[PDB]
Formats: C-alpha cells, sequence, structure tokens
C-alpha cells in the first residue's frame, strides 16, 4: 500500500510581533522525495522562506518565517496559519498529498505574560444547547482537551478577548461541570483545569 | 567539611507536528448498465501522527472538482467520465463520523479521531450522469493542527 | 563557597512515541569554589526523586510528566568524569576535577513513566561537595 508524511518540527509558532524571523524544521519522512510548498492563511504581510523547494528522502530543512511590514492590534494575539504540503512524485488511481497546517500566533511584546498564566481565567455557560466558553485574556486560548458533564467535547480555541460556543451530545441535560487543558507555546497539553458552569 | 549549593536546572521539550496517511487500495471495480456498484470500498484511508484530541472537522480532503462533501474521480481517456465518493468512518462507539470534504461534512457530529490513528472509508456514490467507460483523482488532506 | 550554574542547551524534540533521545545535551551544570585535588567522588549531585545516578526532571504542568538524565563531565583526553548522582557513581571514571570550576552535561537518558508533554521540565539539584 501507499504512504504519506509531513513533520512540522513544532505543531505552533509563536512570532513576536516586529520580529524579524523565526525558522522552523520540515521533515520528508518518506523514501521519495517531494516538494515542499509552504502558505500563510488567515484565521501578505508574513513571508515563507522558500516558498517551494525539493526535500529528499528522510531530509529536513528549515523555512525562514518573516514578517514585513503588517499592521497589527497590540492589545491581542493574531492568528495565521502556517500550511506545509509535501507534494510527491507524479479502475481507480488516486494520488494524496498531506497539507500539514500549524498556527502562526502572532504575539505583541506589550501583552503581558503567556497563556497558561491565564488558561484558570476561562468562564463557562450554557446556552441554546451550546457549552460557551469566554476568554477574557489577549490570547488564544487553544483548548485541546474539553469535557463537560464528564463527557467528551471535540475542542477549538477560544479567540482573544471573545467566546466559543461548542456543540452538546445527547445526555448533558443538567450538567454543569468543565474541565479543560489548553495547548501550551511548545505543543503540550497543559494543566487540567475545572470549573462550573455559571448562569 | 561538606559545603553546598543548589540549582534549579530547565528543559524546555517541544512536539513537532506529524501528519501520515495511508492508503490501502479497495478490491477492482466492476461494471454491471454502466453502473458501479455502491458501498464499493474504493480505499481505506488511515491518518496518523496527529496529536489525541485533533477533531474530524479539522480534516478537509479536498480535489479539483470542490463538490462539497464529495470526492470526484474522471477518467484518464479524454472522454470525462466520473463519478462521486464520500470519506467516511466510525467512532469508539460505532456511530457514523466523516471529516471535512471540499469544506464539509456529509454525516454525523464533530468528534475527537481515534488515539494514533483513524481509519476513513472511501465509498463510491454514483454518477449523476450516468454511462462510465483508469479513473484518477488528485487530494489534498489538510490537517489543521489545535 | 561552593558555587554551582546552569546553562540549558538545545530545546528537545519530543519523538513519536512520546519518548527522546538518549546523550541530548540538556543542559550544563558548571561547579565551581572547590579545594584544590578534589575529586569526583567528593561531588554528589541530588535530588528530591533520589534516583541513586540519575536526575529526574518534571513537567510544570501539574501533570508530572518525567525523564531521566544522568551528569557526566569531561576530562582533558574526553574520558568521563562521572560524580556521585543520588549517592552513585559509574565504575571506572573517577578523576582529579578541572581546577576551580568544572563543567558537567546532564545528558538525557529517556522518558520515566508515560508520553511526555511538551513544555517546561524543571529539576532543583543541590550539589554537596565533601572533603572540603
Amino acid at each position: 500500500s501507499k504512504e504519506y508524511g509531513v513533520t512540522i518540527g513544532e505543531s505552533r509558532i509563536i512570532y513576536p510581533l516586529d520580529a524579524a524571523g523565526v525558522m522552523v524544521s520540515v521533515k520528508n519522512t518518506q523514501d521519495y522525495p517531494v516538494l515542499i510548498q509552504s502558505r500563510i492563511y488567515d484565521e501578505d504581510p508574513f513571508v515563507v522562506t522558500p516558498p517551494l523547494f525539493r526535500l529528499d528522502a528522510k531530509q529536513q530543512n528549515s523555512l525562514r518565517i518573516a514578517q514585513a511590514g503588517g499592521v497589527f492590534p497590540r492589545d491581542k494575539e493574531s492568528l495565521k496559519w502556517l500550511c506545509v504540503k509535501g507534494i510527491p512524485p507524479k479502475g481507480v488511481f488516486v494520488q494524496f498529498a498531506i497539507n500539514n497546517c500549524i498556527k502562526l500566533l502572532v504575539r505583541p511584546n506589550e501583552l503581558k505574560g503567556t497563556p497558561i498564566q491565564f488558561a484558570e481565567n476561562l468562564s463557562w455557560k450554557v446556552d441554546g444547547g451550546k457549552l460557551i466558553a469566554e476568554n477574557p485574556s489577549p490570547f488564544y486560548m487553544n483548548i485541546g482537551e474539553l469535557t463537560f458533564g464528564g463527557k467528551s467535547i471535540p475542542s477549538h480555541y477560544i479567540p482573544p478577548k471573545s467566546t466559543w460556543a461548542f456543540d452538546l451530545p445527547k445526555g448533558l441535560a443538567g450538567a454543569r461541570n468543565v474541565s479543560w487543558r489548553i495547548i501550551n507555546d511548545q505543543g503540550g497539553l497543559d494543566r487540567l483545569y475545572s470549573k462550573n458552569v455559571t448562569l | 567539611a561538606d559545603l553546598t549549593a543548589s540549582f534549579t536546572a530547565t528543559a524546555t521539550l517541544v512536539e513537532p507536528a506529524r501528519i501520515t496517511l495511508t492508503y490501502k487500495e479497495g478490491a477492482p471495480i466492476t461494471i454491471m448498465n454502466g453502473n458501479i456498484d455502491t458501498e464499493l470500498l474504493v480505499g481505506t484511508l488511515t491518518l496518523g501522527g496527529y496529536k489525541t484530541g485533533t477533531t474530524s472537522t479539522s480534516v478537509n480532503f479536498t480535489d479539483a472538482a470542490g463538490d462539497p462533501m464529495y470526492l470526484t474521480f474522471t477518467s484518464q481517456d479524454g472522454n470525462n467520465h466520473q463519478f462521486t465518493t464520500k470519506v467516511i468512518g466510525k467512532d469508539s462507539r460505532d456511530f457514523d463520523i466523516s471529516p471535512k470534504v471540499n469544506g464539509e461534512n456529509l454525516v454525523g457530529d464533530d468528534v475527537v479521531l481515534a488515539t494514533g490513528s483513524q481509519d476513513f472509508f472511501v465509498r463510491s456514490i454514483g454518477s449523476k450522469g450516468g454511462k462510465l467507460a483508469k479513473y484518477t483523482d488528485a487530494v489534498t488532506v489538510t490537517v489543521s493542527n489545535q
């Protein structure tokens, strides 16, 4: 059978606002050469170099991500996506290509602290069949584990100074207990926080 | 004499984002009236490498046709015959789940993918045209890591 | 006065199995202020985990993910210098320390009990230097 794989050396990029650049490793984990195609998307101030290059079997290379211009809020983080695609060489035939995408988190130096210091501050409510989180911090709170009434909820980021509503499975009638972990800057599942919903 | 000192040693550990994909070709396909049989397991996809907590809605299989919810296969001959497929799987409770396909989910709620890897099956639907006579697709699997 | 400083090494990449590579330079301990002639066996690096031969680092996320490390310096001919770590030592890596100060490399062993999560890891290390 056929095998594919792209590894980025981190699962997120914390980009300090106004910084010259950052680097991230990209690894072709396959036994055939590919083309590595890298694109930035909104949730072109950020430039990826090289945007396209060959990467031989089991080889690793690095991209530079650089901010030239652009304007971002300084009271809040901004979110972009770095996408890294491994294009393989060219009755049903199908060819696949993995497009591996990670958050590019634009962080004002003007922001005090880091996410793990404010992860406890999430507050929770059920309105209209949905579990709603409120994030009073200036950081994206990248939830990586979320449970309500002891039932797993697929997670999603809560944007800065804003909210996110999660769809609930059936049977969480009068459930009040929410548990969550965010993903820290290095890509690790952080501490478990637990809290009752309010009205 | 014993003299002492102390320091807190520190280390930073990092989690790269690894995405893998295995495609296992299904049986060859049989023309019956110029229909292929439905629910033919065209192929089995195994997505792996992702972090536990990765969700079904963060996975998007796209192709050039762009038909929401369906991948489109086309003949390599010049005649442009076409059929559509869906990409579907099962959760831990054995309920029907799907990734996004051209940006939309066919079936089920957003779920957390199985730990380690998750199988998806490419299953034939039909061809809104009619008479099918190598059929090809080029599919991008985009994973938006949490 | 005995001094103990530290320099963190490169970030450690967690492998797909949740483990880490061996022999990675986690960081460098620099011991100083000891009497001339002090030998490697007069130096005992200790921590709370207390694993003989090994220093244990713990995640800072309340999840108690751990990895172990060994503490090995190098003499001028690139032979191992093994100080005592929690009372114990490798056989045959006993040596007089460099004059004034001595670098000891903290070298990775691997995960202790489960897949490791990314983040910050620490170990509060005490050194006791005998025969001063």
